[PDB]
DNA sequence: ACGCGGCATTCAAGGACT
DNA sequence: GATAAATACAGACCTAAGTCCTTGAATGCCGCGT
DNA sequence: CTGTATTTAT
């Protein structure tokens, strides 16, 4: 078909601050910003998929009502992330004189901040302080810690958490009744599951399942979304008996296309982040499932390898 | 003052109430220098049972993560130091020490895959663990002294002038020795030090003729006699003999050269 | 000296006397002639071999060197600066000079000096251990692509770094290290020429025994020795060992009396001040390892654990960068074995 | 040319969506999408081979007819992977319009797991902006390579390894298009040796057809399929874990190097089917199956550094007889 | 075999002067009636479609059609290789392989023969489309390029509207705004710079600065452009040569 | 020209002097010149992939294949080659072979197409494919692909490991078997005989046997022994004791007095004769090897001490491979086969 | 024709890589 | 005014490696004025 | 940790 229908996640971003299901109290003392008005500097951090710069554009577009075309000015920061931006645009959009409404100032949205390169952001330590008067700057990122520590210092810190299951089910249930979508509650129960609270994951999810299969239920659900491979591979290194693992292994992963190294990384990544397991046990598996990477890494993929990755954290479980 | 404006703006009264959720939330991170990172890896109450709990392996990961050129150094140069608290039933200090010492032999394997013409930086997090947490780990405890600065720096620094050096010599001696660069230091060096050093020691300042013929006889220079004499180690080191000798019979030798 | 006398003609060579026939068979058709690759003990004599058996296929104007200095550039703008022995008919390189940029060395050196051409320049790669993979990997073509223009004669003490096509393409010729009583001759006649009275000759035995089969640290030790008694040797002069044995010898007994941590920081700080005195590591591991193997209060059980941790660290040394890290591994296993 | 004169690898590549087997859910889902117009960011991850850009290149085909080289962005990110292309090509495609006909524009990404964070962390923002009128594909053999953030706008397609049915469907289309045979023991070793790959059954078709003296009138068996590939048939397999299991040692030696020698196996392929035989056997004790793997994975791995052939063969005997003497 | 001469050899140069920012890699495909070549930029936004004709040829003879595929780049670095008093000649064998040209001069006996190797590029599809367009304009060349490059400064998008009898080019960006309104107005004396506007219906779409810039970089060309324009279709840009044209085809943003 | 070349060669190392000018000359590695031949007569030649141990012909047998197909002449013009002598990073990668793939296939002679096939495609051989890094093979796999109607792709690596799943993929994976004495014995009468070298019964076999599945090295050491035997002047033949000599060979006396002192269990009597026996310069693999061979063929030892043996001389072999010291590994598995 | 005047392009140094 | 609490804070910074990225300096060609 | 510096307290 020549021409395409909207997606789901941007015909229903949320347009106003109250459409924004999670992080009740950022939103409030947002929309209380929004009233009020005297916008300070932030930084907005947080998972991917959870309402960072809809956030923002809410705020900035109800705070500047019709302005919005000249008081904001938006540059993606991997985009643009040199000193020459600093120094030309920003400056340049700072001391631009505007005539605004009392309270409100204009407003400047980074988006993606994190990538900023170091003579950009230091540069921009100036332009915060000096053009504050008239100009407030935002910034939307996945890392703060990318951020230098000055930079952090001038704005207010406002971390953001990941959804919870309970507003990505209200939210999905409002697109839902507004879109008159067929859906069972193992469905959407297993959307959200595989989302792991990424709104925009859950959104697209349920657009493609209801392209594809028609009906919300969970079986389409998972043929069209597999389960998540950590919990696979949490499984396998958490089996019991050797044997299971090797059967979860050559059933869930090698058969089913899991490559090594992605498997290798995944393993390290949950016994890293394990909790169950004492923690010099998950060492020493670490350490040969980082033996088992070094191998991989040189070329030696194959399932052997992992095998006897497997066989020696069992070994190694087992006293 | 910018968190005491963005929280006022909701509540009007901040108390001890909403303290605890004020600080987790405005906390700052700031990276720690390489010799905090060294004094929290090397701590016991971190790897303990309780303590693991508080401050998890990711945690630790990116602790390391913190400054990833400096922290294995820091813990190869101050593992050693520290009283241990983490002792296994029947294992002395000195079997964590071992261990340990062992681990970072695997991390610096590691680093050498990771900093060579692979350049495989996805073994980033494999060298974090086997470089600084656990090494750290068998021997967790309470420091006994003061953290230190790594000395590798330092010696190795002092290795490449002193390679340097030696690659002088070698190849102002190369006509006349059929060697290497090691060997020249490792057997030829004892022997130019006594065809030129004991000379001055034992004929006195008569016995210049024949160190400058020994040394024109493989151009030498005087730099290059001061280099031979400062590659010498342990019972045969010359920075004592040298300033014994007498200044005139050092004098006469400079000038006779010139 | 040991460079005082150092045959300089296949003829001249007194010691291993099938090594030699087979040099002159090789040198009896020159214009067929492979890749060579001397390999054998330390000190045996190899260089020398090599040298002569040059001369025997060039004219007597092999031994004519001239240093030059050919500036390269790397994959960086860094500026590198390389020492290039040479002769009208043949010249050397040692890459263990440069870092890991001997790669580029071979592949523009070699290169260059094949498109400018007894239609044979041969080249001799005095360090070959310490040529990189990589490097072996470069020159593994050149051999092959211009064996009309350039033959290569290599220069090696162990072949075990040496990647397998390397060896494959290049001829390999047995250096067997001189026994007691050619090291004892040989001896006898610098003696003889240099006038130094010997008492007896049990004295050259001891020499030769006391080198483990090495010429020029015979010779080397002979003259330390003729400079302690006034160029005349007794029965009962010390034998002169260098200063490294002795540190390595006193490091042994430390680590064979006190086994603990705060030993291990004299352990460490030794090993420190070996290596800032260009002492390579591998060499340390070798002899304090055998040095603590004749230690006699040890039992069979710690010469066996001792031995398995050389193997073990020595493999870690030679897949490390950082020496020390593997040096106080092994040191602190051995303090726990023992 | 004529596409006659390319390798059958290249000339059975798939044109149309109907002749793409193996990945009907992925194919019908696509299909359904373009027909009903919500075609969203598709991320096609999988195994090499599985058909992930021939499914790309046919939808290209389907969705802007014979013109699609000219109305689509292509670019291979491993040979363009910077910053500069997200900056440059990339927007300035998805901004314009099309310079041929009304629609919307497709942007393939070949091999995106190449792409360096910075271009990704460009991207992120990219492919969200122009969402109105543009649509991205990625593919990549990996996805660990790609950023998080690259994973969470595009929606996920898991390209299977091709199973049996689709691939013996694809045997019989090239058996009929050439004019071949294929016995169906050799057609069984083929689809074992593929491993889910169609390239290596394709090439190993074609280099078996280079083997036939006359490859009119003859048939490709079970034994030309194996002498071409050089993997080890099954019947040697058996025969040398048989000797390893149950015979001395002078006698497994034999068995070992003559089957090695007579039909020139490779010992890595020979370990690589044992490892495969024994993990179908039903083991009595769980140490055996661990010192098992774990010294056939060292074997490996020196192999794969390559040494003495003699040494890691008899190492490989040493390992599966220790280990099943374990099991007394 | 091809032997195309040109009595102006900086005539070729001007041309490939004319696209060899726009595009590297072109097809120029040689037939009875003359060269024509086309190709596309890397974006894909912009498509060049160049027709030289017999007549700008001096000797022009092409025993069979051949393909002849080169990089700009290159084939202009080496037309800067030729004086101004030259005579240029391409010459091709019968498989298409390594170009020759030769630049001639015989008032001073000098011969300079170059050559450049092909390159096999699969893109041949030759399709342009004839349509009847909404609004069709002609103005001088150097006029429309002056305006170009001064709007290019104020941002990078320049926005185009066709009106009853007015033509205004509209560039809004950070540091301001601009509009240049013209009129169609016809001059007796002086027929080179007048302007020319058919319009059918009303015309409102924008082009990006970069793309713009390249196109008045054929303006060395011919001294007047024709702009033809219509509701959502490739803007044609223009440019008539003696023997045929150059044709630069524009995508529009999307609003 | 050709006089000069012809002569050159007539003098040159044996390795180069016989290398196959021909697909027919290559001695033993029937299963991939079948295909090659096979291919001459069509143009259909898929992307190539040469992995083999060293010294088997794959490179012999690229440069024949590319000379029967294109001729002397125009081979030069269709032929790319780059080693790993050549810079192998990404530039090299994408500019370098993205030129020569995407460059029109040269115009072929008059004389090349009476004669010789000329195919419409040009072959880049990439030997030591292995050095290159992951990031240019990902380069490359597209490079291959979109090009492959006039550029083919042959790849050669000592280990297959080192290149990246979807370039062994795409490339056609052609195993070069390991040239033993059987099969390669008729190539080294074959070479002995042109030279009129004069061996013994055994003598050529035992050669192959100790090249272990290299020719190169046994014709390195045909040629090392003929030399020899020329500078004698005797008139007899070589013998195999001369070639064991020649190639590294521990004698058999030496190995059953290490088989004996390995047999007493004593650590300072081993260390004595180990630092003795480094004395001469007995490649540590060569002595791994015997050590084997007597070991595991020997009918005298139990079954669980072969088992553990040859894992100790696996782990040893292994870790002389990595550049380690000849000494201490080998009086690491003396000591270790003496506590066995 | 002949000389400056910005502006595009090429070169070189520093930082980062989970 | 000296000596304790009570605590914030400094101890130090390397050389290679491959490839992408950015920033400033040095470089080139091309348009306008006299 | 150890050693040095600064501010409030005794
Ligand atoms: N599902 C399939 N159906 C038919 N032929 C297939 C299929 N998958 C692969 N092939 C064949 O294999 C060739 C390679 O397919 P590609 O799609 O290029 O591989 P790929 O899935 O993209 O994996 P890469 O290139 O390593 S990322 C095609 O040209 C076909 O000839
Ligand atoms: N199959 C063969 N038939 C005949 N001679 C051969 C054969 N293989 C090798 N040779 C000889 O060995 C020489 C070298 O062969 P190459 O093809 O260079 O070996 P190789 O496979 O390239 O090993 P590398 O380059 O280290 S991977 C040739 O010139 C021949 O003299
Ligand atoms: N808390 C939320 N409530 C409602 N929708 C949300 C929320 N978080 C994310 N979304 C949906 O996700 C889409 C894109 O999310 P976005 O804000 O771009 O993620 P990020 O915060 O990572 O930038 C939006 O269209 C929006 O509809
Ligand atoms: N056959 C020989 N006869 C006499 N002296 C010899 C002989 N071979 C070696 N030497 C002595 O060895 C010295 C050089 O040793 P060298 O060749 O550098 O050892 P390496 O084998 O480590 O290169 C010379 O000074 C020479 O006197
Ligand atoms: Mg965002
Ligand atoms: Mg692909
Ligand atoms: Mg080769």
């Amino acid at each position: 078909t020549l021409s395409l229908q909207l997606p789901w996640v941007e015909k229903y971003r949320p347009q106003v601050l109250s459409d924004i299901v999670g992080n009740k109290e950022t939103i409030d003392r947002l929309q209380q910003i929004a009233k009020d008005g005297n916008m300070p500097h932030m930084i907005i951090s947080g998972m991917p998929g959870i309402g960072k710069t809809t956030s923002v554009h809410c705020l900035a577009h109800e705070l500047l009502g019709r302005s919005y075309a000249d008081g904001v000015l938006e540059l993606n920061a991997s985009d643009d992330r040199g000193i020459d931006v600093v120094r030309n645009q920003i400056k340049h959009f700072a001391q631009k004189k505007l005539h605004l409404p009392p309270g409100k100032h204009k407003i400047v949205i980074l988006d993606e901040a994190d990538s900023m390169t170091a003579g950009a952001q230091q540069a921009l330590r100036r332009t915060m302080e000096l053009y504050s008067n008239s100009t407030r700057f935002a910034f939307a990122c996945n890392q703060s810690n990318k951020i230098i520590e000055p930079l952090q210092s001038r704005c207010a810190i406002l971390r953001y958490s990941k959804l919870s299951d309970e507003d990505v089910l209200k939210r999905l249930l409002q697109i839902i009744k507004l879109e008159d979508v067929k859906y069972t509650n193992d469905g959407l129960e297993a959307i959200i599951f595989t989302a792991e609270g990424d709104m925009r994951q859950a959104i697209n999810n349920l657009q493609s399942t209801v392209a594809g299969h028609g009906l919300v239920n969970a079986d389409n659900v998972f043929k069209i979304v597999d389960s998540p491979h950590p919990l696979i591979v949490k499984k396998m290194l958490l089996a019991s008996n050797l044997e299971d693992s090797i059967q979860i292994l050559r059933t869930d992963l090698w058969k089913k296309g899991y490559s090594s190294i992605d498997i290798v990384t995944t393993s390290f990544r949950v016994t890293k982040n394990l909790a169950q397991v004492k923690e010099s046990v998950r060492l020493e598996m670490i350490k040969e499932i980082g033996l088992t990477h070094m191998r991989i890494l040189e070329g030696v993929g194959t399932y052997l390898q992992l095998a006897s990755m497997l066989a020696k954290i069992h070994k190694l479980n087992n006293k | 003052i910018n968190l005491l404006s963005t929280i006022s703006t909701t509540t009007k009264t901040i108390n001890h109430e909403n303290i605890n959720e004020i600080s987790k939330a405005w906390e700052k991170n700031i990276a720690l220098k390489p010799f905090d990172i060294a004094h929290k890896m090397l701590d016991g109450q971190i790897y303990s049972d309780i303590g693991s709990r508080n401050f998890t392996l990711n945690d630790k990961i990116a602790l390391y993560f913190d400054d990833f050129d400096f922290t294995p150094l820091m813990i190869q140069e101050n593992y050693l130091s520290t009283r241990p608290s983490v002792l296994k039933p029947g294992q002395s200090h000195l079997e964590a020490v071992a261990e340990a010492a062992n681990c970072i032999s695997l991390g610096d394997i590691v680093e050498k895959k990771i900093r060579s013409s692979e350049q495989l930086w996805s073994l980033l997090p494999l060298h974090a663990v086997l470089s600084s947490v656990y090494p750290a780990s068998k021997v967790a405890g309470h420091m006994a002294g003061r953290i230190n600065f790594t000395a590798w720096l330092g010696q190795n620094s002092k290795s490449a002038k002193y390679y340097r050096l030696l690659q002088e010599i070698h190849y102002h001696t190369r006509l006349g020795t059929s060697t290497d660069k090691i060997g020249l230091r490792l057997d030829y060096l004892p022997t130019f030090r006594k065809r030129l050093l004991d000379p001055f020691l034992k004929q006195g300042a008569d016995a210049i003729s024949s160190v400058i013929e020994v040394m024109d006889d493989y151009y030498l220079t005087k730099e290059d006699w001061d280099s031979i004499m400062e590659f010498f180690v342990g019972p045969d080191v010359t920075t004592a003999i040298i300033k014994k000798i007498p200044a005139t019979v050092k004098s006469g030798f400079t000038r006779k050269y010139n | 000296w040991v460079d005082k006398y150092r045959p300089k003609s296949l003829n001249a060579l007194s010691h291993n006397e099938e090594l030699t026939n087979f040099l002159k068979s090789l040198s009896d058709q020159p214009r067929d002639l492979p890749h060579l690759l001397l390999y054998g003990p330390n000190g045996t004599g190899k260089k020398t071999r090599c040298m002569a058996l040059l001369e025997s296929i060039f004219g007597p104007g092999v031994y004519r060197l001239k240093i030059d200095v050919r500036q390269f550039v790397t994959a960086s703008n860094r500026k590198l600066e390389l020492n290039v022995v040479s002769s009208p008919y043949h010249l050397e390189i040692t890459p263990s000079d440069m870092g890991n940029n001997d790669r580029i060395v071979i592949q523009e050196l070699l290169k260059e000096v094949a498109q400018m051409e007894h239609r044979y320049k041969c080249v001799i790669i005095n360090e070959a251990n310490s040529l990189t993979k990589d490097a072996q990997a470069a020159l593994r073509r050149t051999m092959e692509k211009y064996s009309k223009n350039i033959r290569l004669i290599m220069v090696c003490d162990s072949m075990s770094p040496i990647i397998a096509p390397i060896k494959s393409r290049c001829l390999l010729i047995r250096c067997p290290a001189p026994s007691d009583s050619e090291i004892s001759t040989i001896l006898s006649d610098v003696v003889t020429n240099e006038r130094i009275q010997l008492e007896t000759k049990d004295i050259l035995k001891r020499i030769a025994q006391a080198s483990n089969g090495n010429l020029r640290v015979s010779l080397l030790m002979l003259e330390s020795m003729a400079l302690n008694n006034e160029l005349a040797l007794k029965s009962s002069s010390p034998i002169i060992k260098p200063d490294w044995i002795i540190v390595i010898h006193k490091l042994t007994r430390k680590i064979v009396k006190e086994r603990s941590v705060n030993s291990l920081i004299e352990c460490r700080a030794v090993l420190y001040d070996l290596l800032a005195h260009c002492i390579p590591a591998n060499i340390i591991l070798k002899e304090l390892t055998f040095s603590l193997l004749d230690v006699e209060t040890l039992n069979t059980t710690n010469k066996s654990s001792i031995i398995e941790y050389s193997s073990v660290f020595d493999e870690r040394l030679s897949l490390g960068n950082k020496a020390i890290f593997h040096l106080e591994g092994f040191i602190a296993k051995v303090m726990c074995c023992l | 040319r004529s596409k006659e004169n390319l390798p059958w690898v290249e000339k059975y590549r798939p044109e149309t969506l109907d002749e793409v087997y193996g990945q009907n859910e992925v194919i019908t889902t696509v299909r359904k999408f373009v027909d009903e117009g919500k075609l969203p960011h598709l991320l096609f991850y999988g195994p090499p081979g599985t058909g992930k850009t021939s499914t790309i290149v046919a939808l290209a085909r389907e969705i802007y007819g014979k013109n699609y080289s000219n109305m689509v962005l292509e670019l291979n990110a491993s040979d363009d992977r910077g910053i500069d292309v997200v900056r440059n090509q990339i927007k300035d495609f998805a901004s314009t319009r099309q310079i041929f006909s009304k629609g919307f524009k497709l942007i393939i990404l070949d091999e995106a797991d190449a792409m360096t964070n910075a271009a990704q962390n460009a991207l992120r923002r990219v492919i969200e902006r122009y969402t109105k009128n543009t649509r991205f594909c990625v593919l990549a053999n990996y996805a660990h390579k790609l950023t998080p953030a690259l994973l969470s706008r595009c929606t996920r397609f898991r390209f299977q390894p091709l199973p049996q049915e689709a691939i013996e469907r694809r045997i019989a289309n090239v058996l009929v298009h050439e004019k071949l045979k294929l016995s169906p023991n050799a057609e069984k070793a083929l689809i074992e040796l593929s491993n889910g790959d169609m390239r290596r059954v394709l090439n190993v078709l074609q280099s078996c057809k280079a083997t036939l003296d006359n490859p009119d009138e003859d048939e490709i068996s079970d034994d030309v399929i194996y002498e071409c590939c050089g993997a080890p048939r099954p019947s040697d397999l058996k025969a040398v874990l048989k000797s390893i299991l149950e015979d001395d040692w002078g006698t497994a030696h034999y068995t070992l190097n003559k089957v090695r020698s007579a039909k020139g196996l490779a010992l890595i392929d020979l370990i690589e089917g044992i490892v495969k035989i024994l993990e179908d056997y039903e083991l009595q004790n769980e140490e055996t199956r661990v010192h098992l793997l774990t010294k056939l994975a060292d074997i490996e791995y020196s192999i794969s550094k390559g040494g003495n052939d003699q040494i890691q063969g008899s190492a490989v005997i040493g390992a599966i007889k220790a280990s099943f003497e374990n099991e007394t | 075999m091809l032997e195309a001469k040109f009595e102006e050899a900086s005539l070729f140069k001007r041309i490939i002067d004319g696209f060899k920012d726009c595009v590297q890699l072109v097809n120029f495909q040689c037939k009875e009636d003359g060269i024509i070549a086309q190709a596309v930029d890397d974006s894909r936004v912009l498509l060049v479609s160049l027709e030289i004709g017999v007549e700008a040829f001096q000797e022009y003879r092409c025993d069979h059609p051949v393909t002849l595929g080169m990089d700009l780049t290159s084939l202009s670095k080496i037309l800067r290789c030729g004086n101004n008093t030259d005579t240029l000649t391409l010459i091709a064998d019968n498989t298409p392989d390594s170009i020759i040209l030769l630049f001639e001069d015989t008032k001073k006996d000098r011969i300079a023969e170059y050559s450049l190797k092909l390159m096999d590029i699969d893109a041949d599809f030759l399709k342009i489309e004839e349509l009847q367009y909404d609004s069709t304009l002609s103005l001088p060349s150097s006029e429309f390029s002056k305006i170009v490059r001064d709007l290019s400064q104020l941002s990078d998008s320049i926005n185009i509207m066709i009106t009853k009898e007015t033509i205004k080019f509209v560039a809004d960006g950070d540091i301001g705004s601009g509009s240049v309104i013209i009129k169609p107005f016809v001059d007796m004396e002086h027929p080179e710079t007048s302007i020319k506007l058919e319009m059918d219906q009303p015309v409102d779409l924008t082009f990006g600065a970069k793309y713009l810039l390249d196109i008045i970089k054929g303006s060395s060309l011919s001294d007047r452009v024709g702009i033809r324009l219509s509701s959502e279709a490739p803007a044609l840009f223009q440019f008539d040569l003696k023997s045929g044209f150059l044709q630069f085809f524009l995508a529009p943003k999307f609003n | 020209s050709k006089l000069a070349a012809e002569q050159s060669l007539a003098q040159q190392p044996w390795v180069e002097k016989y290398r196959p000018k021909n697909l027919d000359e290559v001695t033993a590695q029937d299963h991939a010149v079948t295909v090659l031949k096979k291919t001459l007569k069509s143009a259909n030649l898929p992307h190539m992939l040469f992995y083999g141990p060293p010294g088997t012909g794959k490179t012999s047998t690229i440069l024949a294949l590319t000379k029967e197909l294109y001729g002397p002449d125009l081979m030069k013009s269709r032929i790319l080659e780059l080693n790993a002598s050549d810079e192998r990073g990404i530039s090299i990668v994408r500019e370098k072979v993205k030129n020569f793939a995407r460059l029109t296939v040269s115009k072929p002679s008059k004389h090349d197409l009476e004669n010789y096939p000329c195919p419409p495609y040009k072959i880049i051989i990439l030997d030591e494919a292995d050095s290159m890094t992951a990031d240019a093979q990902s380069a490359l796999r597209r490079t291959m692909e979109t090009y492959s109607g006039v550029t083919r792709f042959c790849l050669i690596c000592n280990y297959v490991t080192r290149i990246i799943d979807p370039l062994a993929s795409r490339c056609s994976k052609f195993r070069f078997k390991a040239l033993d004495a059987s099969n390669a014995i008729d190539r080294l009468r074959f070479i002995s005989e042109q030279e009129n070298v004069k061996c013994d019964d055994g003598v050529l076999e035992r050669i192959l046997d100790i090249s272990a599945g290299d020719l190169r090295r046994g014709i390195t050491l045909l040629q090392s022994a003929s030399k020899g035997a020329q500078y004698l002047g005797d008139g007899k033949n070589i013998t195999s004791t001369q070639v064991e000599e020649l190639a590294g060979v521990v004698p058999h006396d030496i190995l059953i007095e290490i088989v004996e002192k390995v047999k007493s269990g004593d650590f300072d009597e081993i260390k004595k004769y180990v630092n003795t026996f480094m004395k001469s310069g007995w490649s540590a693999a060569s002595v791994v090897n015997q050590l084997h061979e007597y070991y595991i063929t020997n009918d005298n030892f139990d079954t669980n001490f072969k088992n553990q043996i040859s894992w100790l001389l696996f782990t040893t072999d292994s870790r002389l491979n990595n550049g380690t010291n000849e000494h201490i590994q080998l009086l690491n598995l003396l000591v270790k086969i003496s506590q066995l």
